[PDB]
């Protein structure tokens, strides 16, 4: 216990904390990564709009 | 097992 | 007073809420990514199809 389980338990909480920080980072990366895909999407839609004027 | 994007900048398919 | 130690204990409890909540989120990103790529490809397909005598693909 003392030497102990407690110590391992503390480390185990430390892993939990770095795991939280990691996840929060990766989610932020996803946000930016997605924002850029939206820029691409909007461009794609602008392109389609223009392309559809020649179909007229 | 949290995962980030494939890479930091978006690359279209 | 363990009141200082006690408070530290639930901050830890909260930390593993926020953790649990981040992973659920991170999971949501993964499915969202999969859905958006389908969207982009469909938009690309629209363009490809739409490209009527303004561009040309499948070229050896």
């Amino acid at each position: 216990g003392a030497m102990g389980s407690f110590n391992s338990s503390i480390n185990n909480i430390h892993e939990m904390e770095i795991q939280l920080k990691d996840a929060l980072e990766k989610n932020q990366q996803w946000l930016v990564y997605d924002q850029q895909r939206e820029v691409y999407v909007k461009g794609l839609l602008a392109k389609i709009f223009e392309l559809e004027k020649k179909t007229e | 097992q949290a995962q980030g994007p494939p890479y930091p900048t978006y690359i279209p398919p």
